[PDB]
């Protein structure tokens, strides 16, 4: 299971590298993968193998252990389901929703009050992020056809075990490509960290706890002459395992230089989903999401994620949330 | 000398539940 999620994530990572050149990249695997596993749960046939096998969830077994696996600083995640207050969804697919994600669902007007609606999930998750993600729906994503929108929000804030002293915070060029340097904050100190030097790949990676140690940063450099692009082909998430284990990140003693940074990324997640094979669930006709509801011409409109960090020298926030969108075609 | 972390050129970052061994959040930070 953990290697499910995990090859999930590292796929994600890499499809949205890609899509995205040059521009920075900031998701949240488990915010996707909760409203995923929501749509699943309403899912049958193809339509729900695609989506299974997007999760490398390749079995039954290996459903039913996912979702029965989930019945055992600041971490809170959050999930909440928006109906058609004229429509009814299935018992059973509330009931699971409810037992696995702690989802209940909220009523909403979809059909004569789209924006009242939309302005509603996004307040929602506005508080569920301390507002860190704003108006995550965005214009005409919910409109007279929605009838169903299935919602993860996630929040982190942690202080690091060792934080940097902003004194020795200094304005450094940040080599953006070969020909263009723009400044950051970078931020030091020396002390003990685990470190991996790893020589498949001509990268370093460096873990910086959170106080208690009970969640990590890890940061992937390439060295000083390799392109991040050879890193991001090679990287698989047994590999990245690897190089975390002790015989390779081990306690060194290390000056390291981090920038100071804040981003906020958006994005429509459609064609990601694609790219793991996720079709049938998008075209009317094909789509099959009878287990969410007895009316049987739902398909998934819309897929997005938004998401947010700031890492400076006290720690680091990160919030994210992610909705789906289905709609009466 | 000593070894170091210089990150003033592009790189990727996890953020990982350690005990879960789960990428809770990824990114990767190309320009400031
Ligand atoms: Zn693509
Ligand atoms: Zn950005
Ligand atoms: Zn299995
Ligand atoms: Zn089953
Ligand atoms: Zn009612
Ligand atoms: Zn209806
Ligand atoms: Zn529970
Ligand atoms: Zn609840
Ligand atoms: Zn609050
Ligand atoms: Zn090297
Ligand atoms: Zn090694
Ligand atoms: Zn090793
Ligand atoms: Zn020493
Ligand atoms: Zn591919
Ligand atoms: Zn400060
Ligand atoms: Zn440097
Ligand atoms: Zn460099
Ligand atoms: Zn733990």
């Amino acid at each position: 299971l953990s290697n499910a999620s995990g090859t999930f994530a590292i796929r994600l990572l890499k499809i949205l590298c890609q899509d995205n050149p040059s521009h920075n990249v900031f998701c949240s695997p488990v915010s996707i993968s909760s409203a995923l596993a929501m749509v699943l749960l309403g899912a049958k046939g193809n339509t729900a193998t695609q989506m299974a096998q997007a999760l490398s969830l390749n079995t039954e077994e290996d459903i039913h252990r996912a979702f029965q696996s989930l019945l055992t600083y600041l971490l809170r995640t959050a999930n909440r389901l928006f109906g058609e207050k004229t429509c009814q969804f299935l018992s059973t697919f509330k009931e699971s929703c409810l037992q696995f994600y702690h989802a209940e669902l909220k009523e909403l007007s979809f059909i004569r009050a789209a924006e009242e609606s939309r302005k509603h999930i996004n307040t929602w998750v506005s508080k569920k992020t301390e507002g860190k993600i704003e108006e995550l729906l965005p214009g005409s994503s919910i409109d007279a056809e929605t009838r169903l929108v299935l919602v993860n929000a996630i929040y982190f804030k942690g202080k690091w075990n060792e934080p940097f002293d902003e004194t020795y915070t200094r304005e450094m060029p940040f080599k953006i490509n070969q020909e263009e340097q723009r400044p950051v904050q970078m931020m030091y100190q020396e002390a003990t960290f685990k470190l991996a030097h790893v020589g498949e790949v001509r990268a370093q990676l460096l873990e910086l706890p959170y106080a208690r140690k009970e969640l990590s940063l890890l940061v992937l450099l390439p060295d000083d002459g390799v392109e991040l692009s050879t890193v991001e082909k090679s990287l698989t998430f047994e590999k990245l395992t690897a190089w975390t284990k002790p015989d390779c990140m081990k306690s060194t003693e290390v000056e390291v230089l981090l920038p100071k940074f804040k981003l906020q990324e958006d994005y429509d997640m459609e064609s990601v989903l694609r790219h793991l094979g996720i079709v049938d669930a998008f075209q009317q006709g094909k789509a099959d999401l009878s287990a969410m509801s007895a009316e049987r011409d739902l398909c998934l409109s819309k897929f997005v994620h938004k998401s947010f960090v700031e890492v400076n020298e006290e720690g680091t926030e990160a919030a994210a949330a992610s909705a789906v969108v289905i709609a009466a075609a | 000398s000593g070894p170091r972390f210089c990150a003033d050129h592009p790189f990727l970052f996890f953020i990982r539940h350690n005990r879960a061994n789960s990428i809770l959040f990824c990114g990767r930070f190309s320009s400031p």
